[PDB]
């Protein structure tokens, strides 16, 4: 289990790490299931481009946002 | 080594203090410190336990303003949670969003 | 009165009683059958 | 206190996280010109 | 006839906290503006006397006020003397009244400035680790850069609406 | 009628959002105490031939008796009175650093 | 406040008394109480070297209550440091022979284990009547609620409370009572 | 240390006292005891 | 009065362990995060 | 109900029995289905020991419990109200169902101690000399297990054990 | 009949004349919590 921690870039806590929901990668996950969290990926304005690339911020609900203005919402 | 190892001690220690000042100065309007607290939390008041200590002994009309704060937004919850979703959001329940 | 962990009747005259915290069987007709909790 | 709040409503349980407590500059010159960012 | 969960009064029958009646929201917004209109005014006419705020700097809050001292625990990059504004404030109070940010006042509506007065260096602070019976002891001094921070003026502006 | 705490002992909080909803107001003049709630100050406390004097009756007492009557006087232990050796006297610091 | 600065720190700094009515209280929620006055734990200014601990009076501390059966049950152990000086005492024997004894006992477990507690323990005026000595009587700030609420007797209900209170059952007509 | 069966209850890993104690039967609770109804 | 025989937490004899109610909610706690794991590794 | 009067005139006694004013179960209850008289008022599980209008209503003159038949309670509540009323007794809350004495009987003057919440009787409990250690404490217990279920408005369960 | 100054003090004599110094400086504009003074560039 240590050993799969290390392959899955797992070793510091509290750290999320994005990995591809695929059968090889899943089998390593199962190993260490009950040492981790596993959340979906949620991309509500689409993939990053090359323009917000340096504006995206991932929160807590597992959306990653291209866009982070740091403003209230005006709505 | 007891120098040393006294700077994690001070921390720990300080922060035990903050709290029984709080505790104290709550309890004089009628409030837990859990409920003092976690309810200015959820008004997005993100004053940390030192300036909450200090203001206590400083500035006491402003600690009771920040405990009927406190106070209200508690009875906010529990009329929310007695509620069945008919009733709005309380006036100060309402959390400002950032984007 | 002899102690018993388990009380039992031994004839029609004895009365289960709880007295002082702890049950008991008394018998008027045989007081041999007089048992205390243990 | 409130960890479990604050990530009801989007929001790192955290309060060190992101957001504008965290992220926006702490300060910036008295003349307007905003001050080089911050290395975190 | 008695309602379908009347219950006769007894010490469980009811909760022992008294009942709590909140305010008809359309009234209490009609309340809220009269109270900021009364708080906007005293800030146009100028009634109030020397004020504190909370600002959060560094990593940590600092409850400041005019004429006050700061020790910033690290280095901040910027000449003696040199005047900035702290931009971050949580909460700026007065006699009278206090504005709470949520979590952070709009900058309009408050400006706190500071000076940078001293740049200098913490006493001689030792690390030393030691373990009974294992040959293991080493010591390590550290002098932490340090910044002396004087809190010129607290300033508010009528913005409230 | 609503209050969130009473509003008699210390000041008359009063509670407010601005309409944009990020700001909380709060209003807090101070509460004078009532002339009616107060009490007055006590200010009320021979054919002598001989000038009066003051005579300053001491009366020296012994160490036990005087530790019991400070210890009494001020609600505290014996222990506090009794003096202390040279070697802590002279570690105590006799001008010590004054924050204002 | 615009105070002198020494008379700033007198006020702040000073010692207020506390009455508490012991009356039907369990002695447990008595010391809880009185032990965070006399350490001073009430105030935000406390701290364990200011010495800023208050008096508290415990007044008819012979009419405490226990729940349950502890009058019976609690033992109060002593060693008078003799060869077969063990004691052992319940707390109804204790309670008739010193009535300040039990509220005591709890109060002094509460403190902290240290050199202040006797000292604390000298701001606790307890009195087992309602009889306070005039000196004492005189520098009482304020009264402390008591922790326990009092239940109320059968004779003690007002006709209204009885009346307001359905009648659950009828009895039959012929039976004896 | 014990082998697997012993003649007395071998004291568990407290791991496995607390997997004990979280699944413990929880009988179904009528919302109104039946004893209540007609 | 009330020894353990040895040493407390080892061999034949121990002192008995028991469960806190916060030591179960925090089994239940983690057991919620694994169940939900075993759903997202699914799909 | 029914008293009984025994008049001795001229050395002859006449045993006579009248039936006397009786109380009626209030009109409309809130659970007309339900099958007891706690369930029919909502009261299952929102009484104690100190409710001594409920209390009172199912025991005697003298302070004894009446009959499950003539009640009509069901097992579970009439044990419940059993229990409680001899925590009433114990508490002083019922003063005036004191147990009857014969004529030229006055009780001694015993010493009085204020108790609430007694489960046992006094008389029949021993001292704790040995409280055990920490993993085996032996326990005084305080109120009773059968209001385990009452309406709990605190985060925390009652406690039984002290 | 309307609160002008309150003072503190550990005798009635010394609490009084403190209350007068409050009144003082309440009346000439000395009060601990007055506008502190502006030191900003003149206008
Ligand atoms: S039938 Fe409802 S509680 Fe007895
Ligand atoms: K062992
Ligand atoms: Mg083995
Ligand atoms: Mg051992
Ligand atoms: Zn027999």
């Amino acid at each position: 289990e240590k050993d799969i921690i290390k392959m899955l870039g797992l070793e510091k806590a509290h750290t999320p790490q994005v990995h591809k929901n695929i059968p090889s990668v899943n089998a390593k996950l199962k190993v260490v299931k009950h040492l981790i969290r596993i959340k979906p990926l949620k991309l509500p304005q689409g993939l990053p481009a090359e323009e917000n690339m340096s504006n995206t911020c991932l929160k807590s609900t597992g959306e990653l946002v291209v866009q982070w203005h740091l403003k209230p919402v005006e709505q | 080594v007891k120098c040393t190892k006294a700077r994690y001690l001070k921390k720990k220690n300080m922060r035990t203090l903050w709290i029984n000042r709080i505790t104290a100065a709550s309890q004089e309007h009628g409030l837990k410190y859990p409920a003092l607290i976690g309810n200015l939390v959820k008004c997005q008041v993100e004053l940390n336990r030192k300036v909450l200590a200090d203001l206590a002994i400083y500035e006491p009309k402003t600690f009771k303003s920040l405990a009927a704060l406190a106070s209200r937004r508690r009875h906010e919850g529990f009329a929310a949670a007695l509620g069945d979703g008919k009733e709005p959001e309380g006036i100060f329940s309402r959390v400002v969003q950032y984007h | 009165f002899k102690n018993k962990t388990v009380l039992k009747k031994r004839c029609k005259d004895c009365y289960l009683v709880k007295r002082r915290g702890r049950w008991y069987v008394y018998c008027k007709t045989h007081p041999r059958h007089k048992q205390r909790q243990m | 206190a409130g960890g479990q709040w604050r990530l009801q409503q989007g929001l790192a349980a955290n309060p060190s996280g992101y957001g504008p407590l965290t992220e926006l500059p702490d300060w910036s010159y008295a003349d307007g010109r905003p001050a080089p960012p911050m290395k975190g | 006839s008695y309602l379908p969960g009347y219950v006769p009064k007894t010490s469980l029958s009811s909760p022992p906290w008294p009942e709590v009646v909140l305010p008809d929201p359309v009234e209490e917004t009609r309340h809220h503006a009269e109270v900021v209109k009364k708080v906007n005014e005293m800030i146009v006419t100028g009634q109030y006397g020397r004020l504190f705020a909370v600002v959060h700097f560094a990593s940590r809050q600092w409850k400041v006020t005019s004429e006050d001292l700061i020790l910033i625990g690290n280095e901040l990059d910027l000449a003696c003397g040199e005047r900035i504004r702290l931009e971050k404030v949580l909460l700026v109070g007065a006699d009278n009244f206090t504005l709470l940010g949520k979590p952070l006042l709009g900058k309009d509506l408050v400006r706190v400035e500071a000076t940078v007065i001293e740049k200098t260096e913490s006493w001689p602070r030792i690390i030393m680790r030691f373990r009974k019976r294992k040959n293991f002891k080493k010591k390590r001094i550290v002098t932490t850069p340090q910044t002396v921070l004087r809190i010129n003026s607290i300033e508010i502006a009528p913005c409230l609406l | 009628t609503y209050s969130p705490l009473p509003d008699d002992y210390n000041c008359n909080v009063e509670l407010a959002l601005t309409s944009d909803g990020r700001t909380i107001v709060c209003y807090h003049p101070s509460v004078d105490i009532p002339y009616e709630h107060t009490k007055p100050i006590p200010r009320p406390d021979h054919d002598q031939v001989l000038k009066t004097r003051l005579e300053e009756k001491v009366e020296h007492l012994e160490e036990g008796p005087m530790i019991e009557q400070l210890s009494k006087m001020f609600f505290t232990t014996k222990h506090r009175w009794y003096p202390h050796g040279r070697y802590h006297r002279c570690r105590k610091n006799l001008n010590p650093p004054k924050d204002r | 406040s615009s105070f002198s600065r020494a008379p700033q720190q007198w006020a702040t700094f000073a010692r207020i008394w506390y009455l508490l009515d012991g009356k039907m209280q369990p002695p447990g929620k008595l010391a809880a109480m009185a032990s965070i006055r006399l350490q001073g734990l009430h105030k935000p200014v406390y701290h364990a070297l200011s010495d800023c601990g208050d008096h508290v009076v415990i007044m008819n501390t012979r009419h405490i209550a226990f729940s349950g059966n502890k009058w019976e049950q609690k033992v109060y152990s002593s060693h008078t440091g003799y060869p077969g000086g063990f004691r052992q005492v319940t707390a109804a024997q204790l309670h008739l022979r010193d009535p300040v004894a039990i509220v005591k006992l709890a109060i002094y477990g509460m403190l902290p284990k240290n050199l202040h507690r006797r000292t604390m323990m000298e701001r606790l005026h307890l009195f087992p009547d309602e009889y306070i000595p005039e000196d004492i009587l005189k520098n009482l700030v304020e009264e402390l609620p008591q922790p326990r609420k009092i239940p109320k007797r059968l004779d003690e209900y007002t006709q209204e409370e009885i009346d307001a209170f359905p009648r659950l059952w009828t009895p039959p007509e012929d039976y004896r009572l | 240390g014990s082998k697997a069966v012993t003649r007395h209850r071998r004291v568990m890993h407290f791991q496995r006292q607390k997997l004990m104690a979280v699944t413990e039967y929880i009988p179904p609770k009528p919302a109104i005891h039946p004893s209540c109804l007609p | 009065r009330g020894r353990i025989p040895g040493r407390q937490w080892i061999g034949k004899h121990r002192r008995p362990r028991f469960v806190s109610l916060r030591a179960k909610q925090n089994m239940i706690r983690r057991l919620e995060i694994e169940a939900e794991n075993h759903y997202w590794l699914s799909m | 109900f029914r008293e009984v009067v025994e008049t001795q005139e001229g050395k002859t006694t006449i045993i006579e029995g009248r039936i006397t004013a009786t109380p009626k179960e209030s009109p409309n209850p809130p659970n007309p289905s339900g099958q007891c008289p706690i369930c029919r008022w909502n009261l299952k599980h929102k009484y104690n020991y100190d409710d001594v209008l409920l209390l009172s209503q199912f025991i005697r003159p003298h302070g004894g419990m009446l009959p499950r038949k003539i009640t009509g309670l069901c097992q579970e509540e009439h044990r419940k109200i059993e229990e409680c009323v001899k925590m009433a007794h114990r508490a002083g809350l019922l003063p005036n169902h004191r147990p009857r004495l014969p004529e030229g009987v006055v009780p001694k003057s015993k010493p009085q101690l204020n108790r609430y919440l007694t489960r046992w009787a006094p008389g029949s409990v021993k001292p704790i000399y040995k409280k055990g250690p920490r993993w085996n404490r032996v326990r005084m217990p305080v109120g009773s297990p059968l209001l385990r279920d009452n309406v709990c408005y605190s985060r925390t369960p009652w406690k039984l054990y002290h | 009949k309307k609160l002008i100054a309150e003072g503190p003090g550990e005798t009635v004599l010394v609490a009084e004349e403190e209350a007068a110094r409050v009144a003082l400086r309440k009346l000439y504009g000395f009060t601990e919590n007055r506008r502190p003074w502006n030191y900003s560039k003149p206008k």
